[PDB]
């Protein structure tokens, strides 16, 4: 009845306790360097002035 | 026996729980505490997309970022120019009830899908000069909630069922199939390198899919409710999920953990889509309540409010390029934002 | 497949009148906008008349201007050129061209066999080259000028290259100076600053032979060029 | 300041706005009729009598319905009952048999259909099936199995009203929105005239509150 | 002094004595809207006299007497006696009923413009009713400085702002009576309703209703000018000196083309609907029936007695009709009858738009 995917469940957990997972303090820093990095090619960002803006 | 069963499951759970706690060793509020704040985002109604008659329930840009396609239950599913507000295309679902909608990367074919269980693909470029329908993928016991080209020959759609699948549009079969949800599939983001899948399911869980082996990577949990919206943040290294519980949370891949909450006292309702800017520093979403809020990722400070429709905004969409933003709304309405 | 069969062509009294029509199948004949334009012998194409998808804009050569009437019907997937005080310089082998018109769409894509008629008893677009002698192998490059700069505004420039194998209908080979049309080898290349234009061929198989033809669509009335000959 | 071309492509887009209008058109002709209902053949004899949607186009006295059947969509509805927001009325089957109990889940059903938010105002077409069966069924067994409070004897009119009573009260907001009702083991033309019947008075009041006079 | 009525300074008696030959006695012509001609003598005693038989002794003296601008038995007769203060009041009920219907017109096409986008065709009735009643009160500041004060602003306004009146005046009749056809069709025919409303049949009807009124108006349009009456300004019809045939012809024309056919359909319309809702009554539709009454019963009010009054004006004009007191009492009556109609261009946003739910809940959306 329930033993298939209790098995299936618990196979899973197992599987998802064997990660290579990092600290969150630097894989926060990746995200805020990218969000950084890629700034000024960002136009929703920096309002981008009419001369080279598509949408008027 | 089931209840031993029920107890290593419970044993795994707390160890991968503690082992979460332990990585957990700071918040983007803290290491973000020293970022300038982006300050007000004024962003104004550069384009008014018109001749939907029904509400709108998805829309997606062309990787050109200037061909967006959107899907109505007016039973049309229109290809239009963003530049011009020109209708490139206008195809007639045979199934009016959609609520999702695919533009190709090459741009060659569309997809669409919703309460028939079939995505139909669309072929816009035939020596007919009319877009034709190429191919209905069947197989589905649920409704196609979203659903995403990863090649002009593969396609990975999400479903009512408690499964996501991909399949090969040339022959039709299901290539993959992805089994492992307890509750209705109801949005689906695909990597940029496409290799991977994010998933959001009324389960109040969100899974990352490996295309080519059918299994689980990783489960992230944390909404009170069922998760409508998720998108990869451009990295393709994390992911932002909204739920009827007015909050936006943002996932990471690498730490396998939550790590922003984007809520607020004033918010009550649900969100309904989400997207992130070219560079991801803001966070787009779409709510219930009559409004797309522009959160200041890092910060989770609000940043501006998209305030011009009159209905839910059921579907957002932020180019390739990121010059502008597209909201669909249920007031048939399609604003291009800038 | 795509087919557009000409007919009503023949010997006509000059001073006469006469009805060409174009039999279209094998697309959404209603969806295109079409092109009558003729070619007289030993001569380059000119263009005559336009009918825009729904019969809603006409153009029409200077040339032909009040003789000529473009026109359609939609439901047998028909067009047709009325043509009235047939004049002696109109003898030519008309071709119907089939046209769709929206962003990166490709206009002027396929041409009909074409009928010949015999009437007896502006951007200016030039090509200075012509009867170039070419063995297969090599690659060679023909170049057509303009005396109105063809890119627009926009940002898309309208220079259309065409080629016409010897008795056979012209084939569209690049649209808008630079994408290469479906089915077209890779092999054939569009580049040029805005007022002076050329195409490339990289590999020149024998079937490639023939007349090669540059039109300007900025405005009409839409102008081809003395075609440069490219011979074995 | 527009190419050829883009007068052109303009020109398109005016020709599929004419054609996008001329669809509006003849959708708003459609009436949208949301069909429910449990057990697996009660909405199969009404069907009969005119996976995922099953959409049966009919016309009748001129007038051109368009039937949904959401009876294979075996997922959260919450998710997608708001597609049918729109929808003209709703044809809510139950089996008058099931009181054996499966006609509590309808009731459930019910409650939770003509409350739900977005059907706000939308009527409710009730069909109560099977009134043969419910017949031979309460000269079988009584009805109080299924309704303990019930205090009507045991004909089968007076338990058809009670049932008709029981399912009606359910709905909240008498105000905004009916519940017609039907018995419909008739077998014949007497179901699709009275969804006309119910229909053309939901079209009356739409066009009423349209008109500003509702 | 309005649109309809001009001071005319008329003789309705004659007085038969031959030679009152010596005094100032300087003689005027009757105004050309009045319908018994005559001639007018200015004695010195101050007594006006009437010479109605225009010809004969009086010619004579014509050429041996002098015109001039500005025991004998009887005088000539104002067509107006209203004082200072009565011109005070409907003044005062001209300015404040232009400013609230005014304001209401401009709330309810702003309101249907941009919270309804104009999504039905009784939103398109609405929207072009509600433009209609704006053009009608573009008159009012004119018919109250014309009522106080001559009229300054010359033939071209006068023909213009007549223009506004008639074409408000027709254009509206004619709006509400599309509205009462199409709440007709769409409550006693919504099966065949819907195969025929939609928002292009409104349009296109309505710019038939625009059409028409132009049609209508284009007569009386060319028929007005500005004249130098009794030493008076006066916008009115007075093309060719025959403004008693236009007189005729306007009354005439707007009681058939406003009332007989408008309010024909109007009341069969809506005889049909509250016929319906008693057919109804099974499910309680009084609502409804208040409101239809509430339309008819104000669209009556403001529309029946003013075009009655103009019927008998006419009927005056046309010689049915005699004397001073019919006459005073018929100008005084066209006042106060044109002040109630007036009402109508800010009843119209009442019994249409504010008492309907549809409208009300976009109104506290604002
Ligand atoms: C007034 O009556 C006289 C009578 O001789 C006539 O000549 C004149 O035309 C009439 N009208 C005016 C405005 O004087």
């Amino acid at each position: 009845a329930s033993i298939a995917q209790a098995r299936k469940l618990v196979e899973q957990l197992k599987m998802e306790a064997n990660i290579d997972r990092i600290k969150v303090s630097k894989a926060a820093a990746d995200l805020m360097a990218y969000c950084e990095a890629h700034a000024k090619e960002d136009p929703l960002l920096t309002p981008v002035p009419a001369s080279e803006n598509p949408f008027r | 026996e089931l209840d031993q069963l029920r107890q290593e499951a419970e044993q795994l759970k707390n160890q991968i729980r503690d082992a979460r706690k332990a990585c957990a060793d700071a918040t983007l509020s803290q290491i973000t505490n020293n970022i300038d704040p982006v300050g007000r985002i004024q962003m104004r109604t550069r384009r008014t997309l018109r001749g939907h008659l029904a509400k709108i329930y998805a829309m997606h840009w062309g990787t050109d970022s200037r061909l967006l396609v959107s899907a109505s239950q007016d039973g049309k599913l229109i290809i239009w120019d963003s530049y011009t507000t020109n209708k490139v295309h206008a195809i007639p679902l045979r199934s009016s009830w959609v609520m999702t909608c695919a533009y190709a990367p090459s741009g060659n074919y569309v997809a669409c899908g919703g309460l028939d269980n079939i995505c139909s693909i669309y072929n816009l470029k035939t020596r007919e000069g009319n877009v034709r329908v190429s191919r209905e993928l069947a197989g589905h016991t649920g409704y196609l909630s979203c659903c995403r080209f990863l090649d002009d020959n593969q396609i990975v759609t999400s479903s009512g069922d408690t499964t996501c699948a991909l399949w090969d549009i040339e022959t039709g079969q299901q290539t993959t199939t992805f089994t492992g949800h307890t509750g209705d599939v109801m949005s689906l983001s695909l990597a940029p390198d496409t290799r991977l899948f994010v998933s959001g399911a009324c389960d109040a869980s969100a899974k990352l899919w490996d295309v080519r082996e059918g299994m689980c990577r990783q489960t992230f949990t944390g909404h009170e409710s069922d998760i409508n919206a998720i998108c990869f943040f451009p990295n393709g290294n994390a992911f932002a999920t909204g739920s009827d519980d007015a909050t936006c949370r943002l996932f990471d891949l690498r730490a396998d953990q939550e790590l922003m909450t984007y809520s607020h006292d004033n918010i009550i309702c649900g969100i309904t889509s989400v997207s992130f800017s070219k560079s991801g520093r803001l966070l787009l979403a779409g709510y219930d309540d009559f409004n797309c809020n522009v959160w200041d990722a890092l910060k989770a400070d609000r940043a501006g409010v998209l305030a011009g429709h009159d209905n839910r905004v059921s579907c957002l969409g932020v180019t390739d390029d990121g010059m502008a933003v597209a909201t669909g709304s249920w007031d048939s309405f399609l604003k291009i934002w800038n | 497949d795509v087919q557009l069969v000409e007919s009503g062509g023949g010997l006509v009294q000059p001073g006469g009148s006469r009805k060409l029509s174009c039999s279209a199948s094998g697309f959404a004949f209603s969806s295109f906008g079409m092109h009558w334009v003729r070619q007289a012998p030993e001569k380059g194409l000119e263009w005559v008349a336009y009918i825009s998808s729904g019969s809603g804009t006409i153009y029409y050569a200077d040339t032909v201007k009040g003789r000529f009437t473009i026109s359609r019907d939609d439901p047998k997937n028909t067009l047709f050129l009325q043509m009235t005080s047939l004049r002696s310089e109109d003898t030519a082998m008309y071709y119907c061209v089939r046209s769709i018109y929206y962003y990166g769409s490709s206009p002027f894509d396929f041409w009909g066999q074409g009928t010949t008629l015999t009437v007896s008893s502006d951007i200016v677009m030039t090509q200075a080259t012509s009867s170039v002698p070419v063995t297969p192998g090599e690659s060679v490059s023909i170049s057509c000028r303009s005396s109105k700069s063809l890119l627009h505004s926009n940002g898309n420039t309208y220079l259309y290259w065409f080629l016409q194998r010897p008795g056979q209908s012209p084939q569209l080979l690049i649209y808008r100076m630079s994408n290469l049309a479906s089915g077209v080898p890779d092999r054939f290349s569009g580049s040029g600053s805005g007022t002076a234009f050329t195409l490339t061929i990289s590999r020149l198989e024998a079937e490639d032979v023939g007349v090669y033809y540059c039109m300007q669509h900025l405005e009409y009335p839409l102008t081809f060029g003395a075609g440069t000959k490219l011979e074995l | 300041t527009l190419s050829a071309e883009d007068k052109a492509a303009v020109e398109r887009s005016k020709m599929i706005d004419r054609n996008l209008r001329e669809d509006g058109e003849k959708a708003a002709r459609e009436v949208k009729l949301l069909l429910l209902g449990a057990g697996e053949s009660g909405k199969s004899t009404i069907v009969k009598q005119m996976t995922g949607i099953v959409e049966t186009h009919f016309t009748f006295k001129d007038l051109h319905f368009k039937m949904f059947d959401v009876g294979g969509q075996r997922s959260e509805r919450k998710k997608w009952i708001h597609c049918f927001e729109g929808v003209t009325a709703i044809i809510f089957c139950v089996a008058l048999s099931d009181y054996d109990n499966r006609m509590h889940e309808s009731m459930k059903l019910f409650d939770s259909i003509c409350n739900n938010k977005w059907f706000t105002d939308t009527s409710i077409i009730l069909f109560l099936n099977k009134k043969d069966l419910f017949e031979e069924k309460i000269k079988k067994s009584p009805l109080t199995i299924c309704y303990p409070e019930y205090a009507g004897s045991n004909t089968y009119e007076e338990a058809a009203a009670y049932i008709q009573c029981q399912f009606e009260d359910l709905n909240k907001r008498k105000d905004t929105k009916e519940i017609y009702t039907h018995f419909t083991c008739a077998t014949d033309t007497k179901n699709v005239q009275f969804v006309f019947d119910a229909v053309t008075d939901v079209i009356i009041k739409n066009n009423l509150k349209d008109c500003g006079l509702f | 002094k309005s649109m309809q009525v001009p001071f005319s300074r008329c003789c309705f008696s004659f007085c038969e004595q031959e030679i009152p030959l010596r005094a100032i006695l300087c003689y005027r012509n009757t105004s050309s809207i009045c319908s018994n001609e005559g001639l007018i003598f200015k004695l010195k005693r101050g007594k006006e006299a009437c010479a109605l038989d225009t010809v004969g002794w009086v010619q004579r003296h014509r050429k041996m007497l002098r015109h001039c601008p500005s025991d004998i038995c009887s005088s000539p007769c104002d067509a107006e006696l209203i004082q200072t203060n009565g011109k005070l009041l409907l003044a005062v009920f001209y300015c404040l009923l232009f400013v609230f219907s005014l304001l209401g017109n401009s709330l309810v096409i702003l309101v249907l413009v941009v919270c309804k986008k104009l999504r039905s065709i009784t939103d398109v009735y609405l929207l072009n009713l509600a433009l209609s009643d704006l053009l009608f009160v573009f008159s009012f500041p004119f018919q109250t400085y014309y009522l106080l004060d001559q009229w300054v602003f010359g033939t071209v306004m006068c023909k213009v702002v007549s223009g506004f009146y008639y074409i408000g005046f027709y254009s509206s009749m004619f709006f509400i009576t599309l509205m009462s056809v199409d709440r007709y069709l769409a409550v006693v025919h919504a099966v065949y309703a819907l195969k025929v409303r939609t928002i292009r049949m409104g349009t296109t009807l309505c710019l038939a209703v625009w059409l028409t009124a132009i049609m209508a108006t284009i007569p009386l349009l060319v028929f007005y000018q500005v004249a130098s009456e009794d030493g008076v300004l006066q916008c009115y019809s007075f093309y060719n000196q025959q403004t008693l045939k236009w007189k005729i012809f306007t009354n005439f024309k707007m009681n058939i083309l406003g009332l007989l056919i408008p309010f024909t359909i109007f009341m069969f319309c809506y005889i049909k609907i509250l016929h319906q809702l008693k057919r109804c009554q099974n499910h309680n539709k009084t609502k409804a029936i208040r409101l239809v009454l509430i339309v008819v019963i104000a669209s009556l009010l403001f529309w029946v007695p003013f075009n009655v009054v103009l019927f008998l004006t006419s009927l005056h004009s046309m010689h049915i009709l005699d004397g001073c007191s019919i006459s005073q009492q018929l100008t005084y009556a066209t006042h106060v009858t044109e002040i109630i109609s007036f009402t109508h261009c800010c009843v119209n946003p009442v019994i249409y738009a504010f008492v309907g739910e549809k409208f009300k809940k976009h109104l506290s959306e604002i």
